[PDB]
């Protein structure tokens, strides 16, 4: 038995000029797996012709290329779509480019209706979501959470089977027996209790942390990161003023994703992330209970050999790529892809990031190439373990968890691969000169004490709408759709406050950063900062004004810069829209981790951690970064001061720095699977 | 484009007395996945009490054991059932025994209603099917074909997905487009065109023969063989007087299956069946597109290492089980399981067979054991590649866990080829047949002619409504018909004419076998090595008069083949006229006639026929109750039941070998099923 | 047994089994308390996956060290390996015979 | 894992060569777990308590 | 190799027969080693080139100097490049891998 | 002198954690039956005939 989640939603008034767009968007995402002939979009799309409106798109080459590809023929409906499938990738990229360059919202809506009526549902939804996120006239509206747009990618096969059975039966034949199987009929809706994956899917006791790696917020955060910074798009469209920092961002996000993951491994006593060799048997197995269009996801058997003949070519490329980077580390200063690079400069990080993502910015100074290959894509294909026939043949593919950004974080091999990549990047980082005392010491400021309230974690029920997973009848489409709600346990932490005491000789503006990190490693020994600098997670980052004398700063966890609130359901979105309000976090803070995942759980019911507090002078960001003020607090690199290796730890024993030891406890049931009828 | 299969069924009048029973049986098989409170059986099941009716069962120990097991609690509903799961098998065995020892049909019907109301659907359907097959009072009753009882085990995931979508939508939203996705609406029914598995599921070009290994009747034959002779039942209650020939039946059936598979491989140019080492890795990848309760079937990669950390114990057992057998071959005459065994005698075959099946007959002379092990079960577990867990409430299904899907996995063929290799090593002991036993003095086969041998693909329709869950309205009034229309192999009628000379007038037996002529390497196969690859196709008797004789045998009269089963609707239609499909009552355990010949080629594929004429001798007296499966007293597969050592001394005037060619008409491949190809 | 245990001579195997089972159970409890899981199983024809580098000496002679991935079946051990295997298989055969 | 030699006057000590140090080696626990698994396979014969 | 050597009563590392050098823990090191070797072979194909801001011509016997330094990773190899906080030695990595500690 | 072959009492319980480690106790009560006669010299290690 677990308590039910109840929370208040932060709301902001919506611009009256955007009341028409929002609705329209929400109308095109209803039952996107099906086309209803009775809807307006059906007629609009059926009658719309792209070429006749070629003047309504800013760029003309986009229209010509889209027309050429459409004449060549797109993929048929009712098939699995993945951005890693080359032909589908080209088609969806062309469609997205057509969407983005539409001169006005009316043309964009007409094109979206055309795409939904004529094109594959998956490509349509992907491109439409990306365009809504990136279009200028759609800034301010709210989109549904990814787990409500793709429910099948965020639940296991058993719950989906139950939902499909209920839909086919149009209710319960014997309602009294429903509760004994985890199905509750209440308030015109059906609630299905959902578990997490067990030892059948994960080996080596990793299932203990399933609740964390299968959490909807985790995968939704990864998908949001992909959507905001797609690898195939040019940086200028993505980030205008801070394009040169793209690689840095690539390093900052993944470094965080792994670190948190590592922390969870320490909470469950699983140790460090394994390392592997490409030319040796892979020891981590994976048996996902996931399916798309009833097609099972690929299963990787234990001791799978990656260097078979069929994959040999790919392997070679992978190896070569790695080798090349090492050679660059020996050169130090060189020219690659017609770009001059000096590794003694921190700025070079950008290039490094791009190099390991194989994104468009890496090939911006070279003529358009018909030959292109991605290290990440090849590694994902090799580790997916799908049959080679699936790869070779175009009209058939067996889906893998690594072929979608909504399910990549479920596979353990993802973490190992990106840990290898980050190991290479840190080997590069070893070049940079460590920060000196002059830059770390804030003369005149001393932190006297840091106090923290009790840190408690617990599981609570969370409900999310999964109606889009089923196919509806004509009558349901006409009158109203059924409501199938998945109720699952989720991790959460109680509110807590950090109190900091600071003595200042002078009055000035300062920047305060709060980080979280582990204390002991898998072997039970304390971790020195020289190795722990990469494992710290940045929690808070804010400005303050210090007056002469003593000062106290109380910072509530509900105000941390790098975390957001949980997304609201579609019905609540409609309720708020009818009253002219929208959720602020879903508007402009959706690219941040959920606040419920700040703290680890711990299998021993008590886990030690450490908090790091640093205060340094404030300097305003350069003016040109004006339209990015909401996301940049100062001009320092992301992760400062833990952005480069620490060589001499005694430089961090400054008056303006403080390390605190804290303990995280668990309240209630230690495990999340106590959700049966007799346990409730 | 392929022709549509239409053929009238050869029916026979049913005894009026059994009519009612037939009805009831069918009523218990309707929508077995769901329990309808409004049906008649519901009240009986909810009110029936077995203990109070303990006097209604002939045996009391069975009732006590079943009650003791039920006190502990059976498996929950809506869960995967497999006979290879120990606890589920233990429960289902007790349920089947309770069904089998019921005094009369009323008690059996009450018990079946109780089981359906309370127990797991899979266990209930399995036990009821087996009991109806075996119960004497139900003998002569027609049962639906296995592929209509478990449609999800005989079709891939895409077609089932389309069917589920149609069921959820309660029809088509945009009908005029469904045609482009292989979904046709017609005559109050929905037809779904289906493809066979391709290279994505099968590696090393095996998919070329997917039309054969995935054939519905090909797997239904194995399921019927399992049902008729189940490893966990004593010989007396399953076969009766043919209890000492159980191992012979096992060997014969498995050898015939492997021989037909090898013929298909040769026709598709795939070579011989690979051999493997347990301490080495299996080299047969398999990625089934199958699901039960949406739970995916286990997948195995191309290079799978069989000996891992969690399998060692099983591996060890397997190895030991093999080595012991080899030791027996060195001893010759020994005492095992309280039974004296002499390998010099042919009858010992029985023991050998049981030894390789670990059936109950192998342990009938030793005290009841609580330590149970099976070579085949461990081999299937190892080859399935499913994740290993010590929890009884969590399983990942594999094709080898069900007899309905076992033949879809090449590992099955490899494993049983290994087993039959051991059995042939044993067979090397037996003395070869002599001329006096083979030569038919005064009988010579002058000639043998055969008409053109033709194979093709034709559309076949089968009902797949049981795979979906119906609504209350559908249960109360009527459900829609979801029909799967898929290509299937078939052959045109042909006749074999045999011209014989015999001045002596006597009774004789004629056997006809079909076999290969060239191996995978393109060289002819000597009879000393080809004796294990010959498939018996005909076995009959004839009276030869003095002088010349001409025998004309039609392909529709061959002993070892039947006709295709029919859907439930036609069964009801015939029952309304007091008739039943005769071949679903007669010869319903044999292979279909459509699979008699391997698929041919445009140019033609070479094979050979072997015709053998020998003296007739009537089957023994005590063999009277089973005088519908045998024709004489000779062993199954005679004269190829033992190795041929010298082909010179085997050939006789009363034997004939002929070379024939099989041709293909129409499309060579079965995947031309698109809207634009029709 | 007579000179070591006396009247509890027919219960020697019971004592052996009980003592070793208790030792392994206590070790498993400690592993669970330290979050290390169950006791791994190994195959003789495969390699042991338990590294050990003892810091022990007798007469200054170092104790033997074993790496993480040690192949048990090498050129100089075959005979012993064979015996081990046989000794196991015979026992399994006994389980099939029951009374012997 | 000690070096193998046919000479009786030369030995490299191992933890498993002494009962004072046997329990320091995980291989001891693994080996005796295997042995007890065999013994429990034997124990499966016995009739359960009523 | 089973050395009977000890320092401060700490035994020297023992390398068992058939020791596998390419385990995950060492994989990084292995890669570096391999890369180093590969690089040299590439140089042999170039003949005349510039490495570490030093012009090298392999047709001249004098080039031996560079070659030697290249395989020792000594200070003279990096005399023409700015002081590097990143440094790795082929010999040291190979010694670590073969030591089996 | 007495009970010098048994485990020490200090190792009875596995090391715990600050939050607490879960385990269970099983208590069983059954009829008493005295050890056999010839078992007299060893009636310091046993309590019954089970
Ligand atoms: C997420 O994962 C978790 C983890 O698995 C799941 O939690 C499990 O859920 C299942 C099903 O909901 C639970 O099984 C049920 O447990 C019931 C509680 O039983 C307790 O009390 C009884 C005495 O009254 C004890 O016997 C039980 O255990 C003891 O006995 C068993 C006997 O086998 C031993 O094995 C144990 O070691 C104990 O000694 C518990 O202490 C239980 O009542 C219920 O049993 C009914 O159903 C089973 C089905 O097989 C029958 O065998 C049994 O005879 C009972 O008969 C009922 O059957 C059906 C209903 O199913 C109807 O005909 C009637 O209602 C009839 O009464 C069942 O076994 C399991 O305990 C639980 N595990 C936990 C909490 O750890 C979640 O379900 C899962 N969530 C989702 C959404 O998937
Ligand atoms: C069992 O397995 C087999 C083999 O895998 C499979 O057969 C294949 O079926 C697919 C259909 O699912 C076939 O694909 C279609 O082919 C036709 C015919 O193409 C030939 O002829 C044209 C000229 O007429 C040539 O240009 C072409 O190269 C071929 O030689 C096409 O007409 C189809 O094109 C339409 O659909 C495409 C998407 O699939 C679009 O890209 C294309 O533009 C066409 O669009 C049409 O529909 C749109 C949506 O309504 C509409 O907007 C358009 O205006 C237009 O009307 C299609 O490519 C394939 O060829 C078959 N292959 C073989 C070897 O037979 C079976 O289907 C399968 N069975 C089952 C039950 O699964
Ligand atoms: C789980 O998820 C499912 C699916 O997302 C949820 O189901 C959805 O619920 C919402 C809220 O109830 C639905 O939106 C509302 O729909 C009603 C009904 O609309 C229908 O009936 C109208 C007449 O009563 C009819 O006019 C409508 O047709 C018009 O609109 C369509 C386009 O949508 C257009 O093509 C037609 O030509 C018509 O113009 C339609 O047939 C509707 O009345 C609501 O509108 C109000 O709100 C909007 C927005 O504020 C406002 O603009 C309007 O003026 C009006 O005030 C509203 O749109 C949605 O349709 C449901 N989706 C499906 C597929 O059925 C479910 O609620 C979730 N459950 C949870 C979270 O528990
Ligand atoms: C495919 O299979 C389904 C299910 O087996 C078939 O539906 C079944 O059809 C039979 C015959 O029409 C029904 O039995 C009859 O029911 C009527 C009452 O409606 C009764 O008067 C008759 O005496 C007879 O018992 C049966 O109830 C029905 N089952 C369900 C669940 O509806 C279907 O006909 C099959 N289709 C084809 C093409 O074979
Ligand atoms: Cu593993």
């Amino acid at each position: 038995g677990y308590p039910q989640y109840h929370y208040d939603v932060e709301t902001r008034k919506l611009d009256p000029s955007l009341l028409n767009i929002q609705t329209k968007v929400l109308s095109l995402l209803e039952n996107w797996k099906q086309v209803n002939p009775d809807d307006e979009y059906y007629k609009i799309g059926k009658e719309y012709n792209v070429e006749a409106n070629m003047e309504s798109y800013t760029n003309r080459e986009v229209v010509t290329e889209f027309l050429s590809l459409y004449k060549a023929g797109f993929i048929p409906k009712n098939e699995v779509f993945s951005i890693f499938y080359e032909n589908q990738a080209l088609e969806v990229i062309a469609l997205y480019r057509l969407f983005y360059y539409a001169k006005d919202f009316e043309t964009f809506y007409k094109t979206a209706a055309f795409a939904r009526v004529w094109l594959n549902e998956g490509q349509f939804v992907y491109a439409f979501y990306l365009a809504v996120i990136h279009r200028a006239d759609t800034r301010g509206i709210v989109l549904p959470a990814p787990y409500e747009i793709w429910p099948e990618y965020f639940m296991n096969s058993d719950v989906l089977s139950k939902i499909y059975r209920i839909q086919m039966q149009k209710g319960l034949i014997i309602p009294e027996q429903g509760p004994y199987y985890g199905i509750l009929s209440k308030d015109n809706a059906y609630y299905f209790y959902a578990n997490y994956s067990g030892p059948l899917t994960y080996e080596d006791n990793e299932n203990l942390l399933s609740y964390f790696i299968e959490d909807i917020g985790w995968n939704s955060y990864y998908y949001y990161f992909h959507n905001r910074f797609p690898f195939w798009e040019n940086g200028e469209q993505l980030i205008g003023p801070l394009k040169e920092r793209r690689g840095e961002i690539y390093y900052y996000v993944y470094q965080k994703i792994l670190a948190r993951y590592y922390l969870e491994r320490l909470a469950n006593g699983l140790g460090e992330i394994p390392r592997f060799n490409w030319l040796d048997k892979y020891q981590t197995s994976y048996y996902p209970l996931l399916s798309s269009y009833q097609l099972p996801f690929a299963q990787r058997n234990d001791d799978y050999y990656l260097a078979s003949g069929d994959n040999i070519n790919d392997i070679q490329f992978i190896d070569t790529y790695e080798k090349t980077f090492l050679q660059l580390l020996q050169k130090g200063q060189f020219k690659a892809y017609k770009q001059e690079v000096d590794l003694y400069n921190s700025k070079s990080i950008n290039f490094v990031g791009n190099y390991w993502q194989s994104n468009a910015d890496l090939y911006e100074k070279v003529p358009k190439r018909n030959y292109w290959r991605s290290y990440e894509a090849t590694a994902r294909r090799v580790l997916g373990a799908a049959p080679r026939s699936s790869i070779n043949y175009e009209n058939m593919n067996i889906p893998t968890a690594l072929d979608f950004y909504q399910t990549s974080l479920r596979d353990p091999a993802f973490y190992q691969l990106y840990a290898k990549i980050l190991d290479y990047i840190n080997e590069y980082k070893e070049y940079l000169e460590p920060y000196s005392q002059d830059v770390l010491h804030y003369v005149g400021v001393k932190i006297n004490d840091v106090k923290v309230d009790k840190l408690v974690t617990y599981f609570e029920y969370f409900d999310w709408n999964a109606t889009n997973a089923v196919y509806l009848s004509e009558q349901q489409l006409d009158t109203v759709s059924p409501s199938y709600i998945v109720r699952q346990p989720r991790l959460n932490n109680k509110p807590f406050t950090v109190n900091i005491d600071i003595k200042s000789d002078v009055e000035s503006e300062v920047v305060v950063k709060i980080f979280l990190g582990p204390k002991y490693d898998g072997n039970g020994l304390p971790i020195s900062l020289e190795d722990n600098w990469i494992n710290f997670i940045e929690l808070d980052w804010f400005t303050h004004k210090l007056t002469s004398g003593q000062n106290k700063i109380a910072r509530k966890s509900e105000e941390f810069f790098f975390f957001k609130d949980d997304s609201v359901s579609l019905f609540k979105i409609y309720e708020l829209l009818s009253n002219g309000q929208v959720p602020s976090y879903m508007v402009d803070r959706y690219i941040y981790l959920p606040r419920r995942l700040i703290l680890p759980r711990g299998t021993q019911r008590g886990f030690p951690l450490q908090l790091f507090v640093v205060v340094y002078p404030y300097q305003a960001p350069v003016k040109e970064w004006e339209s990015m003020r909401q996301y940049i607090v100062d001009n320092k690199p992301f992760g400062y001061p833990f952005d480069r290796p620490v060589t001499l730890p005694y430089y961090f024993n400054q008056p303006n720095m403080y390390f605190k030891d804290v303990y995280v406890y668990q309240e209630g049931e230690q495990y999340p699977y106590y959700n049966s009828y007799w346990s409730q | 484009g392929y022709p549509l299969f239409n053929n009238n069924v050869k029916t026979k009048t049913l005894d009026p007395n059994l009519v009612n029973i037939q009805k009831k049986v069918l009523l218990l098989l309707e929508n077995w996945k769901q329990v309808d409170p409004d049906d008649e059986y519901y009240k009986i099941g909810k009110e029936y009490n077995i203990e109070a009716n303990i006097e209604s069962y002939t045996n009391r120990e069975v009732v006590t054991e079943f009650l003791s097991l039920y006190k502990t609690g059976f498996t929950a509903k809506n869960q995967i059932f497999s006979i290879y799961y120990e606890n589920q098998a233990l429960e289902v065995r007790a349920l089947y025994r309770l069904f089998y020892y019921a005094k009369d049909f009323e008690t059996f019907y009450k018990t079946a209603a109780f089981a359906r109301v309370w127990l797991n659907e899979g266990q209930f359907i399995y036990a009821f099917y087996i009991a109806v097959i075996h119960r004497a009072d139900t003998r002569g009753i027609v049962l639906p074909a296995p592929y209509e009882i478990w449609p999800e085990y005989f079709v891939n995931s895409d077609v089932l997905a389309k069917i589920n979508r149609i069921q959820m939508q309660k029809g088509l939203i945009l009908p005029e487009t469904a045609q482009y996705y292989g979904v046709l609406a017609k005559d109050n029914a929905y037809y779904f065109y289906a493809n066979y598995s391709g290279p994505w599921t099968y590696e090393n070009n095996e998919n070329l023969l997917s039309y054969f290994i995935e054939d519905v009747a090909w797997n239904s034959y194995y399921y019927y063989f399992h049902s008729k002779l189940q490893f966990w039942e004593k010989g007396e209650n399953a076969i009766g007087p043919f209890k000492e020939r159980r191992g012979e039946i096992y060997y014969f059936i498995y050898q015939q299956i492997l021989a037909r598979y090898y013929l298909e491989r040769l026709s598709n140019g795939l070579g011989e069946i690979p051999r493997f080492n347990w301490n080495d890795r299996l080299q047969a990848g398999y990625y089934p597109l199958l699901t039960t309760h949406q739970i995916p079937f286990a997948q195995r990669n191309g290079d799978y290492y069989l000996a891992n950390d969690d399998n060692i114990e099983d591996i060890q057992f397997v190895d030991s089980y093999e080595k012991t057998f080899l030791q027996f071959l060195q001893k010759g005459q020994f005492k095992a399981y309280k039974q004296e065994v002499d390998l010099y005698n042919s009858k010992s075959v029985n023991f050998v067979g049981n030894y390789w099946q670990a059936n109950v007959d192998l342990y009938e002379k030793v005290p009841q054991r609580n330590y149970l092990r099976s070579y085949e079960d461990a081999a299937r577990r190892i080859l399935g590649a499913a994740p290993r867990n010590s929890y009884e409430n969590l399983n990942v299904p594999t094709a080898l866990d069900f007899y309905q899907t076992s033949l879809r996995d090449p590992a099955f063929y490899q494993l049983y080829a290994k087993i039959l290799d051991f059995i042939n090593q044993y067979k090397e002991y037996l003395e070869p047949y002599t001329q006096d036993v083979l030569h038919f003095v005064g009988v010579k086969i002058n000639d043998v002619k055969v008409d053109k041998l033709v194979t093709y693909f034709e559309y076949f329709d089968w009902n797949a409504t049981n795979a979906v869950y119906l609504s209350e309205q559908q249960l109360d009034t009527g459900s829609p018909s979801y029909i799967v229309r898929q290509p299937r192999l078939n052959n045109q009628p042909f006749t074999v004419t045999i011209d014989i000379k015999s001045d002596v007038e006597s009774e004789a037996v004629i056997k006809i076998f079909i076999g290969p002529k060239y191996d995978g390497n393109g060289y002819p196969i000597d009879l000393e090595n080809n004796w294990v690859n010959l498939v018996e196709i005909d076995w009959f008797t004839h009276k030869l008069t003095s002088g010349q004789n001409k025998i004309e045998r039609k392909s529709e009269n061959f002993f070892w083949f039947k006709e295709d089963s029919v859907s439930v609707s036609k069964i009801y239609e015939l029952l309304n006229n007091g008739q039943v499909p005769r071949y679903m009552i007669e010869k319903f355990l044999l292979l279909p006639r459509r699979l008699l010949l391997p698929r041919g080629t445009e140019g033609g594929v070479p094979f050979q026929f072997f015709v053998f004429v020998y003296p007739y001798q009537a089957p023994y007296k005590e063999w009277e109750p089973m005088k519908e499966f045998v024709v004489d007293n000779k062993p199954f597969g005679y004269p190829f039941d033992r190795p041929v050592t010298e082909s010179y001394y085997f050939t006789q005037p009363n034997m004939y070998f002929k070379d024939v060619y099989i041709y293909q008409e129409g499309e060579e491949y079965p995947y031309y099923t698109s809207y634009w190809s029709q």
